[PDB]
RNA sequence: GUUCGGCCAUCCUACGGCGGAAACUCCUUAACUCGUUCCGAAUUAGGAAGAGAAGCGCCGUCAGGCCCCGCCAGUACUGCGAUCGGAGACGUCGUGGGAACACGGGGUGCCGAACU
RNA sequence: GCCUGCCCCUCGCCCGCCCCCCAAACUCCGAAGGGCCGCGCCGCCCCGCCGCUGGCCUGGGCGGGGCGGGCGAAUGCGGGCG
RNA sequence: CGGAACGGCGUCGGCCGGUCCCGACA
RNA sequence: GCGGCGCGCCUGCUACACCGGACCGCAGGCGUCCCACGGCGGGCUCAGCGAGGACGGAGACCUCCCGCGGAGCAGAAGGGC
RNA sequence: AGCAGAGUGGCGCAGCGGAAGCGUGCUGGGCCCAUAACCCAGAGGUCGAUGGAUCGAAACCAUCCUCUGCUACCA
């Protein structure tokens, strides 16, 4: 509420997270950064889709909440809730401050009125892992999210299997070798250093 | 090995009387009477209203007896416990501890003005080779191969104090 | 279950203490104070006196600490005392005063090795009798050559009244090396009026002589076990005092160093594994399992 | 009513006009502040043979 | 800077590095210092007595006098228009002998060695200078090319 | 191998092995000298009945830590110019410097004085 | 399922292993760029002094000769002082 | 032809794909 | 004007790696308290994790182990040990 | 708003380390034929939340919560 957000957009002030010094911050709107099947398995959901920033803006936490709901609702209607795992990769730590409109610039240090998240170019603001059922639906679902975030953003299918660092070709190669492992939502390349038993 | 032998290093009898003043003094005499060794009082690290404690209040009295004098006291006390101890009682390091209620059962005269005094007997065990963790020079800790094990201690007490587990 | 206090982090932050301190043999704070010399003195050497007691041998060396190493000028040990008369009680209080006579006279003789006129040793004979006379070697007029100034090291040993280390320093001062000291941590100091006799008795072990009588009265069997070398060698309770005066005398006459033979019985030296040996070991536990 | 508080613009240029003037040679070899034992020795030591200026 | 105390903004400079925390090697005390040696000044947080100021940390000076306990060093501070020689008294724990002109001292011995060689026999600092000619074998030629953006 | 050092983890820590003639320790006792908030535990005195079990020394850990060198990467960042583009945020181009973590491979204290 | 229960299934804790993002007033590390100093008269060989120093035939300073060798970064410019 | 998030089957130039003599129920 | 007091001082920061750098910029202190909370020497190790001990537990005290300081050092904060 | 006070039995108020009291309310026992007064009693309060500190905090001090006490006009 208040501030059209054009005022807090391009990265300007030095990072101001809520430490001991900065207090009084009202709670951030976005709280659910993990959605869908957070409890999923590594082999499943081998298609990964990402929304990637083309600007250095500061996307508000209230703005981040809207993008989370828009993506979650569309994928859920089109395909099962358990056909995708959604991760909001930017977290709203930076604290934005307001000089109450009620004197003037004398004593203008602003009381905290908000929480915003700084997104550099090439940072995936949002990413999703989907099984083949939603391999199609997620792409336009993420476009319906793109509008809520300001600026220009690109939807790019990760060529890396799932959220795993390895490419889809590597994940299957490591799995067929047997070098691959499961850590619930992730896999490790070798795990070959430590004492042999 | 003769140098892998187990000996008792020390026995501490501790009486925490609990903010009674003269009673801890009478128990200072009690520890002195039963061990022929002057006692040392204790002070509170934490002060608590519920326990009747204030910082620096005298709550405990403890003498450390090392030698044949001590060994005799452990066995007088264990006769009170009927030579039986828990298998759990043994600490991981290799020491055990029991507690007696009533100084009289040890074989001390109960003049009844002096109060019945519950005591706690903790027995630390050592082995020839343990003057490496108390010496000012070369204070390196004892190796695990030489260190006492809870299992070793349980058997040593069985092969000596002959207590049930 | 239980957290591991020694994390890969605890290990990373750990600063090893200095090698000598991690072994425990050197008090760095004390020796830093001892090695301090006013910078105006510049490169003039400062000489330290080291007395460390081992299980059976009181060890004395006079050393100067250089920037790259430590340099001992001369050293005497209780192992040498059988050459000059005493074969038993090599660590007794009387051995200490006698080792420091060797320590002080070995040096006074070596400083006077080339002088040949009025030398270091020639100027200061030192106390011919063995007595607690508060002897100080620098109270004299001196001038030209003066007493070598060393500083006593008690090391990690407490400076107890009556300590063996303290006897050694009185032995060096009696030889004539000026080790600064106050006769307060030596036996027999009772406030004013030092009892010279008590030090004289201790440096001529009569205390052992009385203990020998206590065992010869209470139980002869314990006295064979607690005094085996003393019984085996002909060291009588009465004769030891005569032996000590000869031991002090032998040292003063010839205190020079004679070297016992050295056979270097070096050990097996099992070799470290090679990378292929290290890799085959990995293979065996890859084969078994 | 509010005058500029502080600026260092054109301070280094002003210094450089006749800047980097070294602090003389007397300071480099001056006996000011030296140990009263070094100098007292020096003055007595100097007063011998060619160096002595005594009448 | 409302606060300009003696030890101000010395959170990082004065502090020891990673594991150096502890006493100083006895070498610091054992080293012999000669009048007029070029010595660097490097403050050590532990020895609070006798510390050089934050300006004097990093500087290299000469020793004006050798006193018992404290070396006296003369370092030049450029105050505005003039450079002023300030003599300060530093504890031996925060000064470190500086190689400084070890290069010049090494070179003079080297030049003298060459002069000596010239007397003994010797019958017949350049900043870079040209590469000169040289001929290189081109048969191992790897033709490289720009790579497409993907 | 001891005592004293030097620089102060390639030296550390944890767990195995293997050792000692001498040495070091462990050890054995309190008549004294001294010594414990109490206790010869430490410590101080006096020793020599034992001992490699320990400490200690040498070897082992797809050991941690550590040091070395690769790769990361000409990457991130920034010095200097740009009538370079861009609505800006920023990013390019010429001319200069160049990380870091990760990750990969290797190692794992040596140096002097006195001694024997 | 059980005088009741100690006959146990599933989660919160604890602990490990991963993982998303971060910090003007966090720091394992750590650039760019800056700061400070040096870039000429070196050695050998004696000698004189000192109450200053010291086991000394000691250091160290300040001087006097001799015997050796010289000019030993690039570029531009005469500097300094009241 | 100040200007944006955005649209555009205006017109050129790319890119990643495919179907296509088997002719893009016959 | 009022409210403040960068109106004398200090710690961390803005300050853009020597030093310097502004604001009624930030997050904060000081005007005291100690003959001991002083000097010096000697001896000692702390906070704890785990484990054991009549009363005795969410804490009474005594023991062990392993403890790079996680304690403490009058008081702000940064150092330092 | 700034700036300054105030948070405690149910209620109204006290409370300086260390006591959380009064008055009433309330729950009993009587006194009266009963109900009041009356007499004999008991129980009443995370001392507004979050902290901090001395080593035990209504107190000491912040931060919030929650109320209240007074305030450029003038071009």
């Amino acid at each position: 509420g208040r501030r059209p957000a054009r005022c807090y957009r391009y990265q300007k002030n030095k990072p101001y997270p809520k430490s001991r010094f900065c207090r009084g911050v009202p709670d951030p709107k976005i709280r659910y950064f993990d959605l869908g099947n957070r409890r999923a398995k590594v082999n499943d959901f081998p298609y990964c889709f990402h929304l990637l920033s083309g600007e250095k803006e500061q996307v508000s936490s209230e703005a981040l909440e809207a993008c989370r709901i828009a993506c979650n609702k569309y994928i859920a209607k089109k395909a099962g809730k358990d056909s995708f795992h959604l991760r909001i990769r930017v977290h709203p730590f930076h604290v934005i401050r307001i000089n109450k409109m009620l004197t003037g610039m004398r004593g203008a240090w602003g009381k905290p009125q908000g929480t915003v998240a700084r997104v550099s170019i090439g940072q995936p603001l949002l990413s999703v892992r989907c099984r083949a059922s939603a391999k199609d639906y997620v792409k336009d679902a993420l476009r319906r999210a793109k509008f809520k975030i300001p600026g220009r953003q690109a939807i790019v299918e990760s060529r890396n299997w799932g959220f795993t660092e390895f490419t889809k070709e590597e994940y299957e190669d490591l799995r067929e070798r047997g070098e691959l492992q499961y850590d619930g939502n992730n896999a490790h390349r070798i795990s070959r250093k430590g004492p042999l038993n | 090995n003769p140098m892998r032998r187990i000996r008792i290093e020390k026995l501490v009898l501790n009486i925490c009387i609990g903010g009674e003043g003269d009673a801890l003094t009478k128990a200072a005499k009690v520890l002195q009477q039963l061990t022929d060794q002057e006692p040392t009082f204790s002070k509170s690290r934490l002060t608590i209203r519920g326990f009747g404690i204030r910082r620096g209040q005298k709550i405990s009295t403890h003498v450390t007896v090392r030698g044949e004098k001590a060994r005799e006291i452990i066995e007088r006390g264990l006769r009170v416990k009927n030579f039986e101890l828990p298998y759990s009682c043994f600490s991981t390091t290799g020491n055990f501890g029991f507690g007696i209620t009533e100084h009289i059962d040890l074989g001390i005269k109960y003049d009844p003005s002096m109060g019945i005094y519950g005591m706690d007997f903790y027995v630390v065990l050592s082995r020839p080779g343990f003057r490496v963790n108390k010496r000012r020079a070369q204070q390196q800790h004892v190796g695990a191969s030489h260190k006492i094990t809870p299992d070793e201690a349980r058997a040593w007490v069985e092969r000596e104090f002959e207590v049930v587990y | 279950w239980v957290k591991v206090q020694k994390t890969r982090s605890y290990f990373k932050r750990f600063q090893v203490q200095f090698r000598r301190r991690r072994e425990g043999k050197t008090d760095y704070q004390a020796r830093k104070a001892l090695i301090i010399q006013d910078k105006n003195k510049y490169a003039t050497p400062r000489y330290r006196f080291v007395v460390r007691r081992t299980n059976k041998d009181i060890i004395c060396q006079v050393t100067a600490a250089e920037l790259t190493k430590d340099r001992v000028v001369c050293a005497a040990y209780s192992h040498e005392l059988p050459r000059y008369g005493i074969p038993v009680g090599l660590t007794n209080y009387a051995a200490a005063y006698a080792t420091g006579l060797l320590c002080g006279r070995r040096l006074l003789e070596k400083l006077s090795v080339g002088i040949k006129e009025n030398a270091l040793a020639q100027l200061y004979p030192g106390l011919d009798k063995a007595t607690g006379e508060e002897y100080h070697p620098d109270e004299n007029e001196n001038e030209e050559v003066h007493a070598f100034k060393a500083f006593l090291d008690i090391g990690l040993a407490r400076a107890s009244t009556g300590a063996r280390v303290f006897a050694a320093m009185k032995g060096a001062v009696d030889a004539g090396l000026n080790i600064p000291h106050s006769m307060k941590r030596f036996p027999g100091y009772s406030k004013d009026g030092f009892d010279s006799s008590a030090l004289r008795d201790r440096i001529m072990g009569k205390h052992v002589g009385d203990y020998m009588a206590e065992l010869k009265a209470e139980d002869e069997e314990t006295y064979r076990k607690r005094f085996s070398k003393y019984i085996a060698a002909k060291v009588e309770p009465l004769r030891l005092e005569a032996m000590y005066t000869k031991a002090h005398a032998a040292i003063r006459a010839n205190p020079q160093a004679v070297k016992a033979k050295f056979e270097i019985k070096k050990p097996v030296r099992q070799a470290r594994l090679t990378l292929k040996e290290r890799k085959e070991r990995i293979d065996a536990k890859k084969l078994e399992a | 009513a509010k005058l500029k508080n502080h600026t260092s613009k054109n301070q280094n240029r002003k210094d450089h006009r006749n800047g980097i003037k070294k602090p003389k040679k007397s300071a480099y070899t001056s006996h000011k502040g030296m140990c009263p034992k070094y100098l007292r020795n020096l003055r007595r030591s100097r007063a011998n043979d060619p160096r002595q200026s005594l009448r | 800077t409302h606060s300009q105390g003696y030890r101000c903004k010395t959170r990082y400079c004065f502090a020891r590095k990673f594991r150096r925390h502890g006493m100083a090697n006895l070498t610091t005390y054992n080293r012999v210092y000669k009048l007029g040696q070029y010595v660097n000044i490097k403050v050590n947080g532990a020895y609070h007595k006798g510390m050089p100021h934050r300006y004097y940390n990093g500087r290299t000076g000469t020793i004006f006098n050798i006193g018992p306990r404290a070396l006296g060093v003369q370092i030049q501070k450029r105050v505005r228009g003039r450079i002023m020689l300030k003599r300060i008294n530093v504890r031996l724990e925060h000064v470190h002998p500086s190689d400084c002109r070890k290069n010049h001292l090494e070179r003079v011995a080297a030049n003298d060695a060459a002069r000596r060689l010239a007397k003994e026999t010797g019958q017949p600092r350049q900043n870079a200078l040209p590469r000169a000619a040289h001929v290189v074998s081109i048969a191992s030629a790897i033709d490289i090319t720009p790579l497409k953006y993907d």
